[PDB]
């Protein structure tokens, strides 16, 4: 490796219970490279690299991305439902304020 | 502290490959030369056109 | 009376106000991450 | 490494899939120096140092320095509206109390 110019390491890690593939450039001589650890899946048409992991926690691949994606989506959802909450509990304070001033 | 690394002393780079420690050899050499001093760089890895 | 439904309308100007700020907040968040981890830097 | 008067160690670490640079000088004989592992990353303009990282744990690196900046404003600003929530419910019994005067 003493003489290389570019290095290209491909990694096929067991976590999780499961095996997933990944790639990533150790060194490009004379340019600037990404240095992200791109997740790749091999298929027919060939090497494709999937897209960046984005959010916190970038280390998750296969299903645990999946999962975090579904964890992240219900908390979410259950923060709307609070926010809708809090809206109906003033908008019936305010059907008592102005009801009593009709009486 | 002084600004810089006292003259004259022996200054080790370490790293794994592609840390950078050639290019931190490459900045100390360019800024020895941009002041009117001579440097020499000794290459044991690469040609002067790729370097 | 009037009073308090006046204070109720503050109320929910306050809670979309602060909502919409936390979406601006957290749209400004996943671009800086997507920026962070992005190959657009090259292309 | 015996005899060196300064040490300059340059390291290149992957935690978080992603790899992030940083370097410090392991010793420089007759002087005091800064002891931080301080962050870099080159590019065209050469090899520029991070500012240093502020706040409880230092170790966070790349994206993870940016989510935990993200964390810390979101908590501190729900704090502020925690404080303001109790001030505006201040509000609320004050009105009624000299309204009730009033009356
Ligand atoms: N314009 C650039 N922007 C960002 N990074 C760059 C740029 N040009 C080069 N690099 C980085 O510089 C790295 C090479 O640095 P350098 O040659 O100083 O390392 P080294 O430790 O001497 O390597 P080696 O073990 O191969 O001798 C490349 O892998 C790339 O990551
Ligand atoms: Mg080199």
């Amino acid at each position: 490796e003493e003489l290389m110019d570019g290095w290209v390491l491909m990694l096929n890690r067991e976590v999780n219970g499961e095996f997933n593939r990944e790639l990533y450039l150790l060194k490009a001589r004379g340019m600037a490279h990404s240095n992200q650890v791109r997740e790749f899946l091999m298929s027919d048409r060939g090497i494709s690299l999937l897209p960046p992991h984005l959010g916190e926690g970038g280390a998750l691949t296969g299903t645990a991305r999946k999962a975090e994606e579904a964890r992240l989506r219900r908390a979410e959802i259950e923060r709307q439902t609070e926010l809708g909450r809090l809206q109906q509990q003033i908008e019936q304070r305010r059907r008592r304020a102005r009801a009593q001033i009709e009486a | 502290a002084g600004g810089g690394f006292f003259r004259g002393s022996s200054i080790l780079v370490s790293g794994v490959a592609g840390a950078g420690k050639s290019s931190l050899a490459a900045h100390f050499a360019a800024a020895a030369c941009a002041r009117g001093e001579r440097a020499m760089y000794f290459s044991f890895e690469e040609a002067a056109d790729q370097a | 009376l009037e009073a308090e439904l006046q204070a109720e309308e503050i109320a929910l100007k306050a809670l979309v106000e602060s909502e919409s700020a936390h979406e601006r907040q957290r749209l400004a968040d996943a671009d800086t991450l997507a920026r962070s981890r992005g190959n657009e830097r090259f292309a």
